[PDB]
């Protein structure tokens, strides 16, 4: 059992680097997936105007 | 290596969207136009018309 909590804590080390990277790159991707979705009326809104 | 694909596919799809976008509304905006031209001599006949009354 020593050496299996031992064992369980690298494991945990290893997940912790993982979800904490998963959790930067999220963050980009859900930063320009709204831009790319409301850029249609950024623009629209935008001529409505001339129309 | 995904991120690094995922970001140039947002990236292109703001320019994307927003060349559809401008092709989408760019029909309504000449037809404004045309009817302006056309309105003017829609009415013009009104002048002509009274004109001869």
């Amino acid at each position: 059992l020593d050496v299996k909590f031992m064992a369980d804590t690298k494991i945990a080390d290893s997940k912790r680097a993982f979800e904490l990277q998963k959790s930067a790159f999220s963050e980009e991707v859900n930063i320009k997936t709204a831009e790319a979705q409301l850029a249609y009326e950024l623009q629209g809104a935008r001529e409505q105007q001339k129309i | 290596a995904q991120r690094d694909y995922e970001l140039k596919k947002a990236a292109y799809d703001i320019e994307v969207n927003t060349r559809r976008a401008q092709a989408d509304l760019a029909y309504q905006l000449q037809v404004a136009k045309t009817k302006q031209q056309i309105e003017e001599q829609r009415v013009q006949v009104q002048v002509v018309e009274r004109a001869q009354q």
